[PDB]
RNA sequence: GGAUCACCUCC
């Protein structure tokens, strides 16, 4: 429900004032992050307009949460290069899984809550990363994945990884 | 540029330098179908084989740019694009076995093919699959029960089995319906 | 039939 401290996430510029902005953030449906205006660059920013423009998207680290008020900060400034990257790529893996298992759930007759709650959720929570639940199965067989998602999903789960991701 | 970098999927692949012309076609014809029939765009490289597939703003279906990698693989060891375009079917993949990997080579190219390419022709019919034998590789398109027939009667031909038991093979698993 | 075949060929 909330990212932690520590976590870069993507997220959207929605509103700009003179010393800070308002982002959504693309992975936490609905949920709105505050990025100060000294966290916007490593050198000094005069105006954030030159760094930030309304519907821009970003990778950025969630420097505060408060969870109990819904308060959440993000930098700009403090993501490295190597960050960036990285965060892009596992983004990237993200849309796969989620393209992935939504055509599982269409091979299957589940609807996307279903997949989302039966497959989505446990593995998350469990390899940290969806696809990377995905290579493992990829490496060592379906059969890693028993006793997290229902056994129904198996079967139809194993063909599509077994086309579609590489073992690491 | 903000497209290409959140969402832009890439894939890159390289196929064998005499199998190029055919990626490409008469006027480009060949490669232009493949990326209007999957809405990807294809980069292809005419000295080194190397191609790249990626997504398009217009890219409509997710899985299209593994689609687009894998007609091109197809086209790569041995099938034609009309036979490579069944790919776009739902449920088919496309799976390359390494002749090296299991058995002499252009001898066992030739129990495969069979005298005018008669056994060919049967495990596609039995099996229900496609393949293309060419260089090292035999590959297969068909969905996961097609693919399994023929890869294990192709298997068995590869570590020595006479012809005949291979179409009793054959005939079992399609008997099996 | 008794084990090499057919189609596709530089944007």
């Amino acid at each position: 429900e909330y990212p932690e401290e520590g976590e870069f996430v993507v997220a959207t510029v929605k509103r700009i004032h003179n010393y800070g902005a308002f982002l959504e953030l693309d992975e936490y449906p609905g949920k709105e992050a505050f990025m100060h205006i000294s966290e916007v660059a490593s050198t000094w920013v005069r105006n954030i307009r030159d760094y930030l423009k309304e519907g821009q998207k970003v990778v950025a680290k969630v420097i505060r949460v408060d969870p109990r008020k819904g308060h959440i900060d993000l930098s700009l400034r403090r993501v490295t290069q190597q960050q960036r990257k990285a965060k892009l790529q596992e983004f990237k893996r993200a849309q796969k899984a989620e393209n992935l298992l939504r055509l599982a759930a269409e091979k299957l007759g589940k609807d996307f809550e279903a997949a989302w709650r039966e497959v989505w959720v446990p593995l998350e929570e469990e390899w940290g990363e969806v696809y990377a639940a995905f290579e493992d199965a990829a490496k060592d067989g379906i059969e890693v994945l028993k006793g997290h998602v229902p056994d129904e999903w198996l079967p139809v789960l194993k063909e599509i990884v077994e086309n579609y991701v590489e073992v690491p | 540029d903000e497209w290409e970098e959140f969402f832009k999927q890439e894939e890159y692949v390289k196929i064998p330098k005499d199998r190029i012309a055919v990626l490409i076609g008469k006027k480009g014809q060949t490669k232009k179908e493949i990326e209007k029939r999957t809405k990807t765009k294809i980069t292809i490289d005419s000295e080194t084989g190397e191609v790249w597939i990626t997504s398009t703003k217009e890219t409509e279906d997710p899985l299209a740019v593994w689609k687009a990698r894998d007609i091109v693989l197809a086209i790569g060891r041995g099938f034609s694009p009309e036979r490579a375009f069944r790919l776009l079917n739902e449920g088919e993949y496309l799976e390359i076995i390494n002749l090296t990997d299991i058995i002499a080579l252009p001898r066992v190219r030739g129990r495969i093919i069979g005298r005018k390419g008669r056994t060919r022709q049967i495990i596609e019919e039995m099996s229900g699959a496609s393949v293309s034998v060419y260089g090292k590789t035999v590959a297969i398109i068909g969905n996961p029960i097609q693919i399994e027939i023929a890869k294990t009667a192709i298997e068995k031909l590869a570590r020595g089995s006479p012809h005949g038991s291979v179409y009793r093979y054959l005939e079992r698993r399609k008997k099996d319906l």
